[PDB]
RNA sequence: GAUGUCGGCUCAUCACAUCCUGGGGCUGAAGUAGGUCCCAAGGGUAUGGCUGUUCGCCAUUUAAAGUGGUACGCGAGCUGGGUUUAGAACGUCGUGAGACAGUUCGGUCCCUAUCUGCCGUGGGCGCUGGAGAACUGAGGGGGGCUGCUCCUAGUACGAGAGGACCGGAGUGGACGCAUCACUGGUGUUCGGGUUGUCAUGCCAAUGGCACUGCCCGGUAGCUAAAUGCGGAAGAGAUAAGUGCUGAAAGCAUCUAAGCACGAAACUUGCCCCGAGAUGAGUUCUCCCUGACCCUUUAAGGGUCCUGAAGGAACGUUGAAGACGACGACGUUGAUAGGCCGGGUGUGUAAGCGCAGCGAUGCGUUGAGCUAACCGGUACUAAUGAACCGUGAGGCUUAACCU
RNA sequence: AAUUCCUUGUCGGGUAAGUUCCGACCUGCACGAAUGGCGUAAUGAUGGCCAGGCUGUCUCCACCCGAGACUCAGUGAAAUU
RNA sequence: CACAGGUGGUCAGGUAGAGAAUACCAAGGCGCUUGAGAGAACUCGGGUGAAGGAACUAGGCAAAAUGGUGCCGUAACUUC
RNA sequence: AGGACCGAACCGACUAAUGUUGAAAAAUUAGCGGAUGACUUGUGGCUGGGGGUGAAAGGCCAAUCAAACCGGGAGAUAGCU
């Protein structure tokens, strides 16, 4: 009767959320600004910051995992390279979240997720 | 928890071998039994020689049991093997005189005496 | 949590050796027949770990009279009383719980020697 | 008598070093002063209103920190009815406590229960279980015939059926205090009383002898 | 089951009183470009409390 | 099966008398 | 003008002509055990073997294994074994088609609940200015079982054998309530092991796919077989029953005046619901003290200024939750996520070094990784505003006071 | 006994306990010799009974992973009355 | 019906394998024409289960299990 | 050698679960049987409704068979509703 766990189920098989916050958190990590029904970003929070986390201090086993996870060598190397050190001291929090709400074709609500200082 | 059916050994010569529940006494209804509880038993294999025979019917003290016992540390004793001591049907007073393998502290108490001056552990 | 804590820590033996799975472990608990109450050995390899705190307990298997046995204890109960690690031993396997199914010449383990 | 109000924080054994361990409810028992003290010349009958544990002053309303305004001092999570006799206690913030329960032997401590929040048959009341297989359809676990043919021609009331369960209340009696503690006012009970961690306990002398 | 009479509409009506639709209450703005929007939510114009998140 | 025919009973109660006249003496 | 028939399953409920527990009379009642009858419906009332079986026989229990009604209770809850479909055979009957309370093998069990009932949970409104808390308790439901030794005491009884009455303590079973500390189970959201194959340029090292690929361990949570508790004691009026005084009837007479005892039933005592108890109860606190105009001039209608407590809304969420509800927090802030440290779990990562021809071992190394826990930390997100909510609040009658 | 109504025929085996089962008697209600009798190794998605192994069939259910049921947006039926 | 059904012939890759079984992939083609949230009963399809192991039931129905090759070895009985 | 043997395509239909206003007017999922033959199948051919055909169930002949479908006698008749 559910008291005290967490973790969001998203109406799919283990190995599809997994391999959907695989992909959807190298798109994140990507392009910083994304767009995404709500509980996902919510949910996306907890996958992708602790891969920022892991990628604050370089080492060739942080690499080992940082690519053992997302199996994608161009974020994996933008991480450490660039959004590594670029995280010099940030407790955390490196993303927010922003809802636009509601998307028109299911009514959906809808949240754009970004790095905490994309600025520009 | 012995219960209804359920195979065990014997921990005395008397050769009974293979073993049945076949009631648990304790009043109605009651359901497990083990440790230091008394139930009834047909024999199964038993030896040629022959203390007693198979067909026979029994009461029996089980004594070890797989699902073990507790006691106040809540410390758990374990045995692995089911095993219970036969007695004759009205006199108690098991009908061996010997009994193989350890037996439980727990299993003592004013009658079992006689067992438990025998058996080789605690 | 303090709320706790104060409890434990003051109920905690410090003095228990740091003894590790498949140890061939002897200990000494207490038992009362009724007046007396004299010690009893009891040998064996170790198979489960603690790890709790006040709560922790190891499991040890043992094998005797023909009859394979195991017996928790409570590592801070007063009972236990005497510890000692004896023969050492090392199984890289933190639940050794296939040594129930095994007997015999296949039922040792080895030193860990270094 | 009056017991007081309590907070469960969650389970631990401690051992009795003659070889016994006794499992045991730790219970932070912080003062509860009085706010108020019915009778019958106050129209109603003898009591007393209790608080308890600091809460913070920007969610109190007016009207509640007026009615602390007056006598006891600073306002708790709540408040508590208790009843008494030949029992002389000022609307002062008296600020009762652990102490209090030294004499007691066995207590009550009155819970409130954690939420299933949908039971059904079978969790709740505990129905037996109908023929896993051997042809059964559609029926592996539903409540089964809940009445008669037609002569009685309706349900009866107070039939036990699915519905919400827990969350209510339901007492304990009897525990022995195994330990009352001051100076950090802490309640040792012998355990398993209704509630999870960091509800609120009501607890009480027992009535029973 | 099915029905063996047929229900009035003044029974449909009282089955239909709490379909009713709720009010938006008081919509939000904010506080430097014009913009009214739903209160914890980003403007039409990508503004939100005053800093404008979304160049486009 | 029973049925309130009276015929279609006797026959069976003949039945079960008449084995007993053997079974008994036999 | 298809109300679809034994039995089994789950789920029940009521009657007393009562198997057990409880209370009495009588005895061919010494004791224990009995016997029959009177009162009593609170609780309890077995697993198996054989057969389609309720039944019955039997094995072994138990304080006992109650009889009955409830459409021979219960198929829009389940089962289709019996039984009444079409195939088939035997025995028998008929020349024959076929027939058999004679048998044998194989045979489709439908429904999304509108209303009545029922378990749950909200919305409106009323309760006469409004609101926030806490209660009071009319009424209602829940619970009501019992064994087993030990003590009394080998005592009364008996010649013995045997063996109590009343009165206590302890300890079990069945049953309900509650809970994760223990012991365990699950734990596809934690770690390693491994095969087949594919991919990452390759070696290495990692990922996908094969039921989670096959497994081995395991945190939180949930849970029982886990460990805590529970029936009562007491008080009222009582049945059967026994009585005290005692007339009608100089005696007698439990009764007609009167007076006293008397059981798991009755009403209280334990728990829970509970002022929609429309008879809408009580107690504490809090907020509201501005104008103006038209009449049909009365609980009148406007208009202007005014927006208090509080409410709801929204957002972050909960050991609360289908939905709403209830709880916590919203920048004076630790509600969630993140980060930090521990704990815990797994069992010596990677890299490099060394040994060996090679697998592999060894050293670095109790190393890493670590979900749901704890302890901290404003890093991200809980917005500066609005919206609902009024402006001292009827008549008469009395008592106090003007 | 695919035949036996009376029948849970009697005796033996097997089970703690066996209306079915296997064995034999003959009192064959109403088997019998090409609408065949009695045997039969092999063959059976056949009838009945037994035994080892194995298991949630069960005592007694328990937890988890997916699709429904539930809430939200858009389409939107039916037996009946 | 833009229906989980039906329809004859030829072509036949890589690694495992006895194989056109099967698992994984090439060339090739696909995501099945409502979605999105919640994570309660109940139903459906499955994973695991302490002690016991047919006590279930009309009945071991379903479920669980045995499962490949090389050798060693094999009964009553018979129509060899 | 074989109406041999284990087993895919190929044909078949024993069990159970669903499904029962289904995805489907007979199917799905997990198993099961035959699988060198009394096989399996494409393509055309012929047998006609009191007749066909039938390894025989009274089965099959265009989703219907103890007598097909369409039309005509035809407003068959109906002591019945």
């Amino acid at each position: 009767m559910r008291h005290r766990k967490s973790g969001r189920q998203l109406n799919r098989n283990s190995s599809h959320r997994q391999a959907m916050f695989r992909n959807m958190a190298g798109s994140l990590v990507r392009h910083e600004i994304i767009k995404t029904t709500l509980p996902k970003a919510k949910e996306l929070r907890r996958v992708v910051e602790p891969l920022i986390t892991l990628a604050k201090t370089d080492s060739v086993a942080n690499r080992r995992l940082a690519f053992a996870r997302t199996r994608d060598n161009e974020i994996v190397a933008k991480l450490f390279n660039e959004l590594g050190p670029r995280f010099a001291s940030r407790a955390g929090g490196y993303t927010r979240i922003l809802k636009c709400g509601f998307r028109a074709g299911d009514n959906a609500p809808m949240a754009y997720i970004e790095l905490v200082d994309r600025s520009e | 928890m012995i219960q209804e059916q359920t195979m065990l050994n014997v921990a005395d010569n008397s050769g009974a071998r293979r073993v049945m529940c076949i009631k648990v006494l304790g009043g109605s209804h009651r359901r497990y039994a083990g440790v230091g509880d008394i139930i009834k038993i047909t024999i199964k294999e038993a030896i040629p020689r022959g203390k007693v025979k198979k067909g026979d019917v029994l009461k029996a003290v089980v004594v070890r049991t797989k699902k073990g016992v507790r006691r106040p540390d809540g410390s758990v004793i374990r045995f692995d093997g089911n095993a219970c001591v036969l007695l004759n049907n009205n006199s108690e007073q098991p009908i061996g005189t010997r009994i193989f393998g350890p037996v439980t502290r727990e299993l003592r108490s004013e009658k079992f005496m006689k067992i438990i001056s025998l058996a080789p552990e605690v | 949590s303090n709320i706790i804590k104060q409890l434990e820590q003051e109920q905690m033996k410090q003095d228990v050796p740091s003894f590790r799975p498949g140890d061939t472990v002897e200990v000494k608990v207490w038992v009362v027949e009724g007046s007396k109450k004299r010690l009893q050995a009891f040998e064996g390899v170790v198979i489960a770990i603690r790890n709790r705190g006040l709560h922790s307990a190891f499991t040890v298997r043992k094998i005797s009279n023909g009859e394979g046995v195991e017996r928790v204890f409570q590592t801070h109960s007063p009972v236990v009383d005497s510890i000692s690690v004896k023969r050492r031993g090392a199984v890289r396997k933190a639940k050794l719980y296939y040594l129930r199914e095994r007997t015999g010449k296949a039922a040792r383990i080895k030193e860990r020697l270094n | 008598m009056i017991g007081l109000v309590g907070k469960k924080v969650g389970m631990t054994r401690i051992f009795t070093e003659d070889g016994v361990s006794i499992p045991v409810t730790v219970i932070e028992v912080e003062a509860n002063r009085v706010t108020q003290v019915k009778d019958l010349a106050n129209d109603g009958y003898r009591a007393i209103q209790v608080t308890t544990g600091a809460k913070k002053a920007n969610r109190v309303t007016k009207p509640e920190a007026g009615h602390f305004a007056k006598a006891g001092v600073e306002a708790g999570r709540g408040l508590w009815e208790f009843r008494l006799a030949e029992g002389e206690e000022f609307t002062v913030g008296q600020s009762i406590s652990v102490e209090l329960f030294a004499d007691v032997k066995k207590v009550d401590v009155t819970g409130t229960s954690k939420g299933k929040g949908f039971a059904g048959t079978v969790k709740r009341w505990n129905f037996r279980t109908q023929d896993a297989t051997h042809g059964n359809s559609l029926s592996h676990r539903v409540p089964g015939s809940i009445g008669q043919n037609q002569t009685p021609g309706k349900v009866f009331k107070g039939k036990k059926m699915a519905g919400q369960m827990g969350n209510e209340r339901v007492t304990v009696q009897s525990l022995d205090v195994v330990r009352v503690d001051a100076e950090r006012n802490l309640l040792l009970v012998k355990g398993a009383v209704p509630g999870a961690t960091g509800s609120d306990l009501i607890v009480k002398p027992a009535v029973k002898a | 089951a099915v029905q063996q009479n047929k229900p009035t509409r003044s029974k449909r009506g009282m089955r239909r009183s709490h379909d009713a639709l709720t009010a938006v209450t008081s919509l939000s703005v904010d506080k430097t470009s014009g913009e009214k929007h739903l209160r914890h939510h980003i403007t039409a114009d990508g503004y939100y409390r005053g800093r404008k998140v979304i160049a486009k | 099966c029973y049925g309130g025919d009276i015929s279609r009973k006797k026959k069976l109660l003949q039945k079960q008398k008449e084995g007993k006249k053997r079974m008994k003496q036999i």
